Parts: structure tokens; sequence; C-alpha cells
RNA sequence: CCUCGGUUGGCCUCGGAUAGCCGGUCCCCCGCCGGGGUCCGGUGCGGAGAGCCCUUCGUCCCGGGAAACGGGGCGGCCGGA
RNA sequence: GCGACGUCGCUUUUUGAUCCUUCGAUGUCGGCUCUUCCUAUCAUUGUGAAGCAGAAUUCACCAAGCGUUGGAUUGUUCAC
RNA sequence: GCCUAGUGGGCCACUUUUGGUAAGCAGAACUGGCGCUGCGGGAUGAACCGAACGCCGGGUUAAGGCGCCCGAUGCCGACGCUCAUCAGACCCCAGAAAAGGUGUUGGUUGAUAUAGACAGCAGGAUGGUGGCCAUGGAAGUCGGAAUCCGCUAAGGAGUGUGUAACAACUCACCUGCCGAAUCAACUAGCCCUGAAAAUGGAUGGCGCUGGAGCGUCGGGCCCAUACCCGGCCGUCGCUG
RNA sequence: GACGGCUGGGAAGGCCCCGGCGGGGAAGGUGGCCCGGGGGCCCCGGGUGUUACAGCCCCGCCCCGGCAGCAGCAGCUCGCCGAAUCCCGGGGCCGAGGGAGC
């Protein structure tokens, strides 16, 4: 098996709204720069990133 | 589980000559001739071999509840062809304790006068349902004989002489009287 | 998992990260029936999750490939062995169907179960699917199909295009 | 101009769902013979039904209450009329658009009368289903005039045979005015054939 | 009575889907309501086909339930369906509505014309024959 | 002359069944031409609403086709709650 | 016909619990009068079951159509 | 860094949580809301879901939906389940349980089956034995202790009606027709019983049963003040 | 409308037992043979069995057999795509700005 390398560039999209979020999550994404529903950014993957992720 | 068929067969006799327009079944014996219509089921009524020996019913893609209308109406059919050869004779008798109960049949046989069922100035009036011959039978003291082709008004009518010797307002395992299908046998025997 | 359309079958084969302890860990193949390869990687991290102590973050996966139906042409009788959870209880079964493919088979049991027990995607197992021969079936409304010579016709042909002029003259013939 | 449904065989709110449609969008429709209206479900369902509708009055002015119309057509009425916003001058037109009738009267007998396959009882109803008849549900809650209606369908129906045998006498004599005039006629009839409005 | 039976190889007139105006041979059913049909000579591919998109026609093919294309085609070409399909009553009429969803605006023209004829030449010979009829009914 | 407006060719009609229908037919059997058994066709309805009818730019010459029993229009009889 | 030891409910014709509305005011107990509604039916219609022989009485079903009184004591509701 | 208004009655929800039988009850934690806020959706609605708002045009969506009210399936949508003489119909949420059902559908376990079953229709039910013990007598036929044999296809020292005790009759058990499945115990879906309140009545209504119901799903479509593009206004920033 | 990439360097399938020569097998059992009855030799039943007067499944190469073709001309048997991607056409909305110079 040839196991491909693990990808290096994610592109993140906003999906929910300003309403009711969580301050954790909140921080987070104005942290990704996406501070309105359907506002793109492309993020580097590291563990620190796809942590973060993992709470957004 | 939709079952992909199912059949049964009845086998006709020389004596019947037997007729379908779609579902309804017209049965042709020395007694006369029934029609009962089946509009109400939705099977294949098919009437096989020349000279019209087997009469088949298909239930194509059926459930338990329309599996269960194919033997019914092949014991519907069956019911008319011994009904055009045997006939119905359903014998019932007047049972009493002490007040004797007076039968007088008027109209060829088609009411039923009953009195002194337990005592009653009341007489009861029972109608036949049409076709259906009421006698008394000889050689015996408290019988009486109803005859006809159709089983479902022959004994629809016992039933009707049945339920109106019905004993009110007492105890009915004590007080037995009224008048009882005892026999269900054919008008020809075979 | 939300059973979402014709589901696909996929080998998905995953291991252990090597560790200094174990230099390679052994690699475990599961048929997994799902929408797409995301769902299918995500459920075969459940199943070996269930049955061996490994993780996504402990764990890698090597190989996530659908497979193909040898005999998409072919009738073929399925036998599906599931594990479910009703309302009360879990429950093993055993279902038999009847199509072309192994993933029709399992989307069918999917909707079977929704239909018969109420029971959503996300509370079914497939343990294993097997294609079994007609000898061996245990299920009327499968074997009844299993004539050489059969023969059925369609009796009550309803109207479908029900609006087609949606104001005709005749009323419709179902008899055909 | 004007839409008129034949309201034997159909079922009542598919039925009046599509006649509430078709007077929205402006057409006058004429629902004929509103006894032969089917009602799913068991008539002894039904007619409790319209028994628990017969229960609802005003308690202080029944005469002000809901009126309880007996008349097939006029239950067929109060139906599209529940399936329009007739509280509001559009919903008034679409119901005056809309007339109803009992059995199918002299305007409309000498016209054909359209059916609707997706309001149908045969197609909208598996054949196990009872289902009931708005003639009968309307006289056993309290319309009179069944049997008249009845005596004058088969009055109406009797002309009908009469209409139609003429018209049957009409056609084969069509039919072998073709076969007589088939040489100078058959110069034209290739067009038809060619052109598909014969075969 | 029903004469129109699923069976191995009866022709079936796919009425819509996406291989609609075909036939197909009915090589095998799979359950309740879908058939293993397989078109050789029509173009189109074995493939599952439900029943509520194929009509039945009165063409019945003889090969077994699992046999290949190759012997669909044997038996296709050899009862020769292609022909008695067209000499039917229903591909013609299938074709006349062909013929009237094709008609120009000068086909149309034609029509009205040839049309406007043949009911008058037989419109009056109609009548012609009804008051042959009341002078011979006295 | 005001005013209310909508509209932009008609369908002049079996009963109905839906595990069945439709049309012809006599050598039949019954009735006051109507009904049924027989036979013949039709049935993804082509005796088709996936339909039918009408179909219009107008006038002038001469010819062919179709019509002549016709086209247009004053005196009588039937047809309807 | 009941039914212990246990257990599941319903209802708001009991008293509680709470304090949501009303303190620029919603007249606070009874009885008299009068109309209507409910059924968990005492009686009457139709019924089934009893350790229902008859009579009487129980238990149950459809059932609220029609009835359910005159008085002594007490302000009484209740009670007798 | 100064000056500083208003506030210092709060309430609701996921999860955690104390008192209380419980409460639209009283009291805390965390976070988000409502208050302070319109808009699409939940028929209706302080708080639920989506989403937060300058004035507009085009497009597109979210959550919801698409029989008619009412925009949208008028798809020749998929596979099943389900009949209710009290059907069911979508978070909050607006009404039900234990128990029960040869209603109907599935599944699990075990037998009893072509070394031919299960009904159903008939036939045999034997001698030892009419058993010691009790009971007047009980002889398989009130009771408790005995529960073996053989000719066997079979028959228990007998499952029941028998009689003062018997005689009789009936059952198991075993054979004839018969020809493909059958019996039992559970379990889970929908439906039904359980299930009774007062003005007339509420899946929102009409109504719906080849669903317009329930479960699992597919295409398509509908439109919010949300997103994109464009206009116009203002504000802020570029200490332009 | 046209092109291409990848995959199990697609899976199946198509043509030349109609792929050749062998070896078997069993059934949702084809011919035959036997039984049974329903017609005017035929059809439907039940039994037996292995190719015959149908088929199915398992040197299979006798150069992955040899050819087509290939995520397939319907405008459908099952995908993910596009530096391995371009062309053409139609419908709707809008025209802000106003001294850019050469
Ligand atoms: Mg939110
Ligand atoms: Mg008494
Ligand atoms: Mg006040
Ligand atoms: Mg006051
Ligand atoms: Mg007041
Ligand atoms: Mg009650
Ligand atoms: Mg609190
Ligand atoms: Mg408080
Ligand atoms: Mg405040
Ligand atoms: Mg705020
Ligand atoms: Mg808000
Ligand atoms: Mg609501
Ligand atoms: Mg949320
Ligand atoms: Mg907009
Ligand atoms: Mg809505
Ligand atoms: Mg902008």
């Amino acid at each position: 098996f040839y196991v491909p390398a693990e990808p290096k560039l994610a592109f993140v999209i906003r999906i929910r709204g300003i309403n009711g979020v969580s301050p954790k999550v909140r921080k987070v994404l104005q942290l990704l720069r996406l501070r309105q529903i359907f506002n793109g950014t492309f993020v580097k993957l590291n563990k620190a990133s796809i942590n973060m992720l993992r709470i957004v | 589980m939709k079952t992909i068929l199912s059949n049964q067969t009845v086998d006709i006799p020389e004596n019947v000559d037997i007729s379908l327009k779609g579902r309804t079944v017209i049965v042709k014996g020395p007694r006369g001739t029934l029609r009962r219509d089946f509009n109400h089921i939705n099977v294949e009524l098919s009437l096989l071999g020349k000279k019209k020996k087997r009469l088949r019913v298909d239930k194509w893609w059926g459930n338990r509840k329309e599996l269960a209308t194919v033997r019914t109406i092949c014991s519907h059919v069956q019911n008319m062809i011994k009904g055009v050869t045997l006939g119905f004779r359903y014998k019932m008798r007047s049972v009493y304790a002490h007040f004797p109960i007076n039968v007088v049949i008027q109209e060829n046989g088609s009411l039923v006068e009953i009195r002194n069922f337990l005592g009653e100035k009341y007489i009861r009036r029972v109608r036949m349902r049409p076709g259906v011959a009421c006698s008394v039978s000889q050689a015996q003291k408290d019988e009486l004989v109803l005859e006809g082709n159709d089983i479902e008004l022959v004994s629809n009518s016992a039933a009707l002489i049945q339920q109106a010797t019905t004993v009110k307002n007492k105890d009915i395992r004590k007080f037995l009287d009224g008048i009882y299908v005892s026999e269900k046998g054919t008008v020809q025997q075979a | 998992m939300k059973a979402s359309g014709t589901l696909r079958e996929y080998k998905v084969v995953g291991r252990c990260l090597p560790t200094p302890k174990c230099r390679t860990p052994p690699l475990y193949r599961m048929r997994i029936f799902a929408p797409n390869h995301v769902v299918a990687k995500s459920r075969f991290w459940y199943f070996v999750s269930q049955l061996k102590k490994m993780k996504k973050s402990s764990g890698e996966i090597v190989y996530c490939g659908q497979v193909f139906e040898k005999s998409p042409l072919r009738v073929k009788n399925f036998g599906i062995w599931l594990r479910y959870d009703s309302r009360s209880g879990t429950h093993n079964m055993y279902r038999e169907y009847r199509d072309l493919t192994t993933a029709g088979a399992v989307t069918q049991c999917y909707r079977d179960m929704g239909a018969r027990h109420r029971a959503r995607a996300h509370s079914i197992q497939i343990m294993k699917v097997e294609e079994i021969a007609a000898s061996k079936c245990r299920r009327p409304a499968v074997k009844q199909f299993h004539d050489s010579k059969i023969k059925f016709p369609l009796p009550h042909r309803v109207l479908r295009r029900q609006h087609k002029p949606r104001f005709t003259t005749k009323r419709p013939n179902t008899f055909f | 101009q004007v839409l008129v449904l034949d309201g034997r065989g159909h079922l009542l709110g598919r039925l009046a769902a599509i006649v509430a449609k078709q007077v929205l969008l402006g057409r006058k429709v004429v629902v004929v013979r509103c006894e032969g209206i089917n009602i799913s479900g068991n008539f002894y369902r039904n007619k409790l039904k319209y028994l628990a509708f017969l229960r609802k009055r005003m308690n202080t002015n029944p005469s002000r209450g809901p009126y309880h119309f007996r008349a097939p057509s006029r239950i067929f009425w109060r139906t599209v009329r529940g399936m329009l916003p007739h509280k509001t001058k559009r919903g008034q037109a679409a119901l005056d658009r809309l007339k109803v009738f009992d059995g199918i009267p002299p305007p409309y007998d000498k016209k054909k009368r359209m059916v609707v396959p997706a309001a149908l009882k045969v197609v909208r109803l598996k054949p196990t289903r009872k289902f009931a008849y708005l003639g009968r549900l309307a006289h056993e809650v309290g319309w009179k005039y069944q049997a008249v209606t009845a005596t004058l369908e088969e009055k109406r129906k009797e002309k009908a045979k009469i209409h139609y045998r003429k018209k049957k006498q009409l056609m084969r004599l069509r039919k072998q005015a073709e076969k007589n005039v088939e040489k100078k006629i058959s110069k034209f009839t290739d067009v038809l054939k060619t052109h598909g409005l014969l075969v | 009575v029903f004469r129109r039976f699923v069976e191995v190889g009866r022709v079936a007139y796919v009425s819509f889907g996406p291989h609609a105006g075909k036939l197909v041979a009915i090589v095998d059913v799979i359950d309740q309501n879908r058939a293993l049909v397989d078109g050789p000579c029509t173009r189109v591919r074995r493939q599952a086909m439900p029943f509520k998109c194929m009509q039945l026609t009165d063409f019945i093919l003889k090969f077994p339930h699992s046999a290949r294309q190759k012997y669909v085609r044997k038996a296709w070409e050899k009862a020769d369906i292609n022909t008695k399909w067209a000499a039917t009553r229903w591909a013609k009429k299938i074709e006349a509505r062909e013929r009237k969803a094709k008609m120009t605006d000068f086909d149309r023209y034609k029509v009205m014309k040839a049309k406007k004829m043949r009911n008058r030449i037989i419109k009056n010979e109609v009548k012609k024959l009804q008051r042959a009829a009341l002078l011979k009914a006295s």
C-alpha cells in the first residue's frame, strides 16, 4: 500500500451565523478570520491548526 | 409477504351448468339457478376444461387477508352447487318445558306463526326469506323443516325463528325453551 | 451514518501508527457500506475502535477503495447478518434479499429495517453479507422467486401520469 | 369556458382541491352529480364524522351556528369553500365562479362532463379499502331528495341512451360513407395518414 | 382473464425512463417490482428495470432464465421482433403520434385543406344515406 | 352618446367496469327496433380528449376535381319542465 | 363477586403546594329562581354475566333521551 | 489618564445540580439567549430552529417546507409498514402508563417433518390385574403409597364421563387416506384494548387511506433584512 | 458540443459453445424416458437425471487468447475528477464613474 502524504492545505468555510456562539468557538473563528457566514480561508495544516478546527 | 399466486380449483359435476360474467357465478342444476356476485374480492375466476369441468380461483399478489378469500369463494360456489343439486334442509326442533310451542305455517311455507312460547299471548310472526320453503315435518312431534337452494337464506331464516323464540329476563340455562336448528342436511340425499 | 442514496461498499484497510514497541502493526480489512469514502473511513474507525483498542489519532488508514460487484448483471440472493438497537434491547438478525449488487442489497436492508422496525442507520450494524445460493435461503418472500418458469401478471395497473391532461373525458383503463 | 365535472367516482377532498385551484386561477367550474362523490374510509366512520360535524352548533343560538347542509352538492361546496380563502373578495369571487349540483341538471345534461383521474376512487384508492357514498351519507343524515334525484337521474339516463344509440347509428353511417367514397377521398386520406392523424 | 404475464422471454415496451420508446426482453424477475431485462437489438443494456415502466406486449421469446445476451439476440432475430413489432397497430399508432408531433406549419396547412375536403365529401354522402334510409323506410 | 367591463373559434350529452372493457354480427333465444348467448374485430383505449368539428386575407378571368339529390330564403309537422 | 403483599394510571366535584394575573377594587357563604352541559348510570329502553330456579339483588356494555320529590332541625355546604 | 451617566427587581434553555411527591416551584454552576431585536420558519407565540437589520435591483440560500388555503413535486420519485365503530401526522410542544391482543408484519431460540409429518376423517385402547394397602364395596376409573412386563404397530397398572361397587363410554399410544411444511416460547414495528368531564371544536383548517399517514431515502423546486454582485446614502478608517 | 486523467494501470459486459482443445459439477432440471390427465401431434403437471433436440457455474491460452470499445452514440450498468479543460449558445438584471491623455 502507498499511503499518500497527509494534506497540508485546508480550505475552511464558516457555515453558521454569528448568533449564539460560545466564546471559545467565536475566538477560534476570529483567529481563523471567519467573521461572517460563508467566509472562506485557507489554513495550513499541523497539529495546532487541526486542534483549532476540532474546536470549531 | 405478497404471495405470488394462491389458487384453488373446484370440480363441477355433469348435472350442473355453470356460467360466469366476470365475478358473478351462475350455477344451474335440477332445483333451479343461483346467482352470487363476488366483485368485493378482486380475484380471477377461470372456467377451464371444455364442457366446463373445473372452476379455478386465482389471487395474484395477495397478503394474508386477501389470500383468505380464495377458499371462501370456492366454498361459496360449492354451497351453490349443492344448493342446485341436493338443496338445503335445516331441521329445527321445538324444545319446551311446560308450554307446548304451537307452530302454524302460512303462505305456501313463507310465514311462521309461533304461539304459546312460554305461555305468552304474543304471537310471533316470522317472514321467510324469498325462496325458502317452511314446513312442519311428519312422523315427528315438534319439528320444522326449512328447504331451499341458498344456504345463506335457509340458515338465516332458521336464525330468525331461533332468535324469535328467545327467553327474556330469566335464566336461559334453566329456561331452555325455544326452536333450535337440530339437523343440517340436504333436501335430496346422495 | 445517514444511509443516503445507493450505498457503496468500500475495502478500508487500516493499521496503528508504528511505535518503537510495534515496529510494523497488523493490518485490518473491513467492508464498509457507506454513501462515500469519508463516511466509510469514519465507520471503519467506529468499528475498529469498538473491536480493537485503536483510534483515529493512534492509527491510520492505508487503503479505502470502492469494491465493485463482479456480477452486476446476475440476480443473486444475499444473506445479511444484522445487529441493531431497538427502543428496548439489541437484537441479532439474519435477513435475505435479492439483488444484482451487494451494495444494493445492503441499502435495501437499510430501508427495509427502517420500514419494518423503525430503525435508523446509526443504530444498525452490518456484520456479514454473503451471496447465498437459492437452496440455502430461509425467507419465503425471497424463495418464491426461485422458479424457473415463473409467471405472474400485473393485475391492477394504477394510472401514473395522473396529471397529464388533469381534465380528460374518458375514465381510465387499469386492465392491460 | 365552463369546466363541467362529473362528480361520480371522485374523492371529495381531491376533487375539491383541484376545483379550488381552478376557481382561483379563474375558471368557472360546474360539478354535477355530487351524490356520486366517494369518500374514503368505511361508511360508519364517515357517518360519525358528519355526526360530529352536526354535534357542533352555537350553544346560545344554533340559527347563527354552523349550517350543516345536507345535500351532497352543498357538502362538496362547503369542502371547496374550506379549501378557498372565502373571507376575502378574491375568495368570494372564486366561490361564485363555482356551481355545484345534485344530479345532472338541464343546462349540463346535454353537455360532456370532464373527469379528473387524479381524484378518482379507482386510481386514488387501493381496491380493498372500503369507501362510502356521498348520496347515501347525505340521505342518512337528512337529505330528503335522494329518491327523487335517483328517479330524475334514471329519466335522464334513459334519454342519454337514446342520444347514444342515435350517435352510434350516425357513426356507423359515417363508416359506410368512408367505404363508399374511398375512391374520391383516397387522394386526401393519404395526407392524413402520412401526417399521422388517422391510423 | 389475464393474457399478458411477466415471464422469461416476454417482450415488454418501455414506457418511461431513459430507455423509453424501446423494446426489452424480460430475462429474469428479481423481486415484486423489478426485473432483469435485456434489449440486444433495440440498444438497451442488460439491467434491472422496474415493472411500472415496462408495458407488456404479446410477444414471448423462448430462452432460459439465466441465458446471456447473445442467446437473447438469437431468439430475437430468429423471431424477427423488429418487424413483427412494426407490423402491429401499437407501433403504427406510436409513429402516427410521432408524425403529428413532427408536423411543420406547411404540413398543418396541407392537412387542414385535405381534411377540409375529406370531411365535406363524407358529410354529403352521410346525409345522402340518411335520406336514402327515410325514402326506403316507407 | 355615456358607462360597466371581461373576452379573443366550438364540442349538441351512453351507462359505467377497473382481477376488465369497446365496436360490429347473424344461422339464435327473449321482448317493444330494445336485451342476452354465438361469431368477428379492437384494446397501452385510434368508433383515440395524446381526441373531434370549424378553420376566414378579399376579389377578377378560364380549366380540372367534387356537387347536381346541391347553396341561399317563405308557409306546415315532430323534439323539450 | 372480591382481593392482601406490591405496582401503573386518570380526574380536578377535596384539601394542600406555588404566588403567574388582578390591591387608581373582578362585590366576599348559603338558599331561592332559571338555562345548559358532562358521565364515573340511581331509575327507565336494549343487552351480556352471576354462587341468575321464580321473585329480589349484584357485576358489565351501548347509552345522559327523560326523570331524580314533600318535609322536622340547622344560616349552613355537609349531615341526620 | 481624567470625568462619567445608567444600573445594582431580572428571566429562559442544553449540560451539571440542591430542597420538594411534583410544579409554568424555590435555589446554584457553565455558556448562550430574551430583556435591548426586527427578519425567514415552528398555524398562533418575549426565550425554540435559521439568522441579526442603512435604502433598493438581480441572483442564491439557511431552518422549514412543496394536495388546496399558501410560494414550492402537476417527479409517470424508491422500498416497505399500516385500517383505527377513539387512526396517524414533525425539537420546544401542547396530552398518557403498567398490563394485554391466534389484528397484521418481521426477527430470535428450540422441537418434529419426504426413515412422509400437523390438523381432519376412521380403527384398535391388550393380558398380568377385578393390584397390594384404605374404604362396606373402588375392579385404571372416590383418595395415598406401585408405577414393572410380554406378545408389541401399541396401550399409563390409565387423561376423563361411569356406578352403592361393577358392566359401559372416552382419551393418550399405534395404524389408512393424505402430500409440504408444522408446533411452541419469546421478541420487536404499526394498529387496537387499557383510555372517563363538563359551551360546539380543532394534525392550523378543509380534508387525506395506490396517503396529503408512519419509517428509510433520491432528484427538483419554493424564499429571509442571511450570503454574493451592482446602485445610492451615511459613518469610520486610510493621522489618504 | 468536444477532449483528457485515475482506479482492481476500472469492474462487468460485446464479437470470433455462438473463441479452440480438455476436465468436471449441480438446478430456480433443458432435452429425452416414466407416471398422471387436458385437448386436437400439442400444452401444462409430477418423477428420473448432467448433456442430448436449451442453458448455467468452475493448456482455462492454445504470447494478460485475438479483436472492437473503454467509466461507452444517449442528448442511463455503476465513479471521482480536470494545469489530467476547453469551445459554443440562450434568458434575466445593471451602465456606477466622467480632464486616464498621446
Ligand atoms: Mg441559532
Ligand atoms: Mg329475575
Ligand atoms: Mg381594574
Ligand atoms: Mg366594578
Ligand atoms: Mg362584574
Ligand atoms: Mg360509559
Ligand atoms: Mg427557579
Ligand atoms: Mg420566582
Ligand atoms: Mg427593564
Ligand atoms: Mg446585546
Ligand atoms: Mg434576536
Ligand atoms: Mg404548533
Ligand atoms: Mg442548536
Ligand atoms: Mg433579493
Ligand atoms: Mg406550509
Ligand atoms: Mg457591496
